[PDB]
């Protein structure tokens, strides 16, 4: 889903990874909002073709 | 397997990579200590054979072989050696202003007498002076040479990146903006087919020398259609004008470029990334 | 391989679609080199230029200023190709699919013609993206050979009529037996013309000074013809060679310039090349794997390089 | 070591040659080979996966293929070895009617 | 690379071992490309074409056809060798033998027939299951071009008799091209077929144009630019040959043909392409005779 997602991305690079002063840092993030006008979510899209939505009204 | 290295040892009598850039279009000098004898032969006999006999022994003079065997062209010592001769001048006589600063030409001044006297008795200079490569590493001595300058493929326009993390390594110069000839200005997208023709002029501009690189997306069957088509020097009659082999393919037309910084200002085309198929050459008509 | 894409542009009729699965292995003419292309100057629309569509020896002109490429592996949404001109670095031998009545050989050089026979005709449709195709035939180089040299004399007959009507066919083929006739629709003047031509002017340079000497031995010809074999087999029935026998002529400049050997080279230099300036040039090698001495109509021969 | 029916009478003596005689022995090739797609390869060894059970059910069908071909292969030797036999019988066996 | 085996056959003397082991590094034709391989497909014996054993015609048909392998490591019971004409461009560093020219840093070297040189050097011979193991010559691009066409125009000056072409320098070296004492004149007559085949088709096609062009031109564009890039060269050549020399369409166009189906032949024939390519790494850029170089796969 969102944490056996990124488990896998983690990996996928580790088995392709066998294949004078300081202040030298920033740090960084940016979440919260980031679903919020994204107002839907489906994950784990497939090997997909055709994605059909029908309306009745 | 793409990465490979080549080494020749020879002379800095001859192009002297410590005085050329890190990128140079080297050729070698096959059969160096030959043509005494193949001035006598391959030519009709009203072209007085006793000239090259004097004329490459002039150039060596400029430059004893010892072991240390004459090779290692530039590109350089072909354009300001004929810079004089092909319809360009004060333009490709910069190269001049390059060579002699940082080279020579008094072993110019011998083999421009060579390009009008191999040429005169058939001795054509191409398969002569044959394609080496890139000029990678100039491991040379003060004044002997050791240079790894791979040909081999695709992986001497390869190597050029990653040994340098700052900037680009070698990035292919055209050591002319005369030079890379502008062939194609019927412009599109796609890969450049890089060649290197020695077009003459035989007994009009008594036994012309031109050096240049063409700049094509054409196949080698649309090329010497493309070498017949282009050309004003068709006023000759002996014949076998315009030999032509592969210097391969840069795959990619968007990194061509146009400068006047080198090293004497002389202008230069930075062309990166290059397919290098050594290729075959072509002389018959 | 230097991968080349070419993408399903807009719509499918869902049987043609099975028509480009069975079409694996065979080869697009893309003028060009790209990481993506459109499949409007694939088909033979674009092999038509301005107004009028090439003959068979247009064709051979069409198909010499455009690329050829391998469909390697069909997508429904894209066609991997792969550039023959660069990308035959392929140790994996990219395979081909052999569409030609000739059951080949093991080793023989492949080069492309165009459909010219006259019940291969290669001819698939596409109705939704409204596009003829005509897929190249390989077939093998002496073969191809005996070809080019038969259309371009019947397109030489085009030009002088004279003779009386019945005249010989040039459309019987012989290939250990198996009689082909080929199609003789059309007959486009500039393509016959351009390539009369350079088998006029190459004749012209491959003959030199130290050629003439040779001419004086035609009746030294006639000589071996009725004292062995292979001579009197080397001689042709239909040739001119015993048509013609029913000196020196001195200049003699220097007479060191080895006149003789200096024939051999320049008459190789343009009379020895024939084939390829007529036609397409060899790059396709017949190279199988698993032994099989030769590989049948509809087979995927594995490719290798360069001859 | 071959019998002897020594004689009587003047004709000479029987010698019994024990000899040892030898042969040599053949060398032979039974090669066999199968094929691997261009997929699969990424699978089988786990470069191309995902969080979905379709990248571990398409894992299955190469398994699936393997499975059915590493027999296939362990098979054909002994399908092979008989082969040879009946090779090496048929080339030391004289006709049966002479 | 994909190196491919030939299996040893049976028993073969220690000379016939040592013939193995004076081959280590040569050039091998071979038909099929199975990776196991027996030596009934290597030797000379293999060439029969016709019943007969062939020229240097016949060599050169099969010298196109056929494909090389190199061998690396020499074996008991196997012929290790990684082939040239496998892997991609410029990969798969294999080593050769050199023989009596040079082989420079570059060059291209060609695989061609063994009687150009000594025709019983190189022919080896296995004494025990009695085959022979004519090794191909391995000469660069230029000279090859060079020789071939020269003993060929020695074969005509020695076909109908009344300066001596054999000197041939190279770019130090004097090539004594002439083995005199037992080669010529076995020369003249294993490269018997071939000189017929370089007059045949000269005699045919000067003589077909001669009776074209003029039936050409009044039978514009190609007519007017014919003698244009020929003014006073194919025009001078018809006041040469034409005078002194003698002079029909359906038989002639069908006489079109069959040359330029001869000349597709010849030149798949002749020129000696190149197949694989000295550029070696920190050598000394020139090989001697004997001696091992470098060899990249490719030209």
């Amino acid at each position: 889903e969102v944490a056996s997602h990124r488990r896998l991305f983690d990996f996928f690079a580790a088995v392709r990874s066998d294949e004078c002063n300081t202040l030298s840092l920033v740090r960084f993030l940016e979440l919260g909002l980031s679903v919020a006008c994204v107002c839907t979510k489906f994950p784990e899209l497939a090997y997909m073709n055709e994605g059909r939505v029908q309306f009745e009204v | 397997p793409r990465y490979h290295l080549t080494r020749q040892v020879t002379l800095t009598d001859l192009c002297q990579p410590n005085a050329e850039r890190a990128g140079a279009l080297l050729l070698a000098l096959r059969h160096p200590t030959d043509l005494p004898h193949l001035a006598r032969h391959r030519a009709p006999p009203g072209r007085q054979t006793e000239r090259l006999a004097e004329a490459w022994g002039q150039l060596l003079e400029a430059s004893e072989s010892g072991c240390a065997r004459a090779g290692l062209v530039s590109f350089n010592f072909l354009v300001a050696a004929c810079a004089a001769a092909y319809d360009a001048r004060d333009a490709a006589e910069a190269v001049r202003a390059h060579i002699t600063t940082n080279y020579a030409g008094a072993r110019l001044d011998r083999f421009s007498e060579c390009l009008r006297a191999m040429v005169h008795t058939h001795v054509f200079p191409h398969e002569v002076m044959r394609f080496f490569g890139g000029l990678v590493s100039w491991v040379t001595q003060d004044e002997l040479a050791s240079v790894t300058a791979v040909c081999s493929g695709p992986q001497e326009a390869t190597h050029t990146g990653h040994p340098g993390r700052p900037c680009s390594a070698v990035t292919i110069p055209a050591c002319a903006f005369v030079d890379l000839d502008a062939e194609l200005c019927l412009g599109g997208p796609g890969a450049a087919f890089l060649y290197l023709v020695f077009t003459y002029r035989q007994c009009r501009d008594q036994e012309l020398c031109c050096v240049y690189v063409v700049k094509s997306q054409l196949p080698p069957r649309g090329l010497e259609a493309a070498l017949e088509r282009l050309f004003g020097r068709l006023r000759i009659t002996t014949c076998t004008y315009a030999a032509f082999a592969e210097l391969g393919v840069m795959p990619d037309d968007s990194p061509r470029c146009l400068h006047r910084t080198e090293r004497v200002g002389v202008p230069v085309v930075i062309l990166e990334g290059v397919v290098w198929r050594p290729g075959g050459w072509r002389a018959c008509a | 391989c230097f991968e080349a894409d070419i993408a399903i542009p807009s719509g499918i009729s869902r049987p043609d679609a099975a028509a480009l699965q069975r079409c694996e292995g065979r080869v697009v003419f893309l003028p060009t080199i790209r990481r993506q292309l459109a499949l409007a100057d694939v088909a033979h629309e674009s092999f038509v230029s301005g107004g009028v569509s090439p003959d068979t020896l247009g064709l051979l002109l069409a198909y010499r200023r455009r690329f050829p490429a391998v469909i390697t592996r069909v997508l429904p949404t894209r066609i991997v190709a792969c550039p023959v001109d660069l990308g035959l670095t392929h140790a994996g031998t990219v395979n081909l699919r052999n569409t030609s009545p000739v059951d080949l050989c093991n080793g023989d050089p492949v080069s492309l013609v165009p459909p010219v026979f006259e019940g291969q005709a290669t001819d698939v449709r596409l109705e939704s993206l409204d596009l003829t195709l005509r897929f190249p035939v390989p077939l093998p180089t002496p073969l191809a050979r005996e070809i080019v040299a038969r259309l371009v004399a019947r397109g030489i007959r085009d030009l002088n009529p004279r003779t009386p009507g019945e005249l010989p066919d040039l459309n019987v083929l012989y290939y250990n037996g198996a009689r082909l006739s080929l199609v003789a629709d059309v007959q486009q003047l500039a393509s016959v013309n351009t390539e009369l031509r350079s088998l006029v002017l190459n004749m012209v340079y491959s003959i030199t000074e130290g050629t003439t000497l040779i001419l004086t031995l035609i009746p030294r010809l006639l000589a071996l013809s009725a004292q062995d074999g292979y001579v009197n087999a080397l001689l042709q029935m239909q040739s001119v060679t015993r048509e013609a026998a029913q000196a020196p002529m001195l200049m003699q400049d220097g007479e060191r310039r080895l006149p003789l050997y200096e024939a051999l080279v320049a008459w190789l230099a343009h009379a020895g090349q024939l084939g390829d300036i007529l036609a397409l040039a060899p790059a396709v090698r017949v190279c199988t794997f698993d032994g099989a001495a030769v590989v049948q109509s509809g087979d995927m021969a594995p490719v290798i390089r360069y001859p | 070591h071959q019998p002897l029916i020594a004689r009587d009478g003047p004709h000479p003596v029987e010698q019994p040659v024990h000899n040892y005689m030898t042969k040599v022995i053949d060398r032979r090739a039974l090669n066999a080979a199968f094929s691997l797609a261009t997929e699969a390869i990424a699978l089988l060894t786990g470069e191309a996966l995902d969080g979905t059970g379709i990248s571990l059910h398409r894992q299955l069908r190469a398994i699936q293929q393997l499975a059915r071909n590493v027999q296939a292969v362990l098979g054909a030797f002994e399908r092979g070895t008989a082969d040879q036999m009946l090779h090496v019988l048929l080339e030391k066996a004289p006709p049966l009617a002479l």
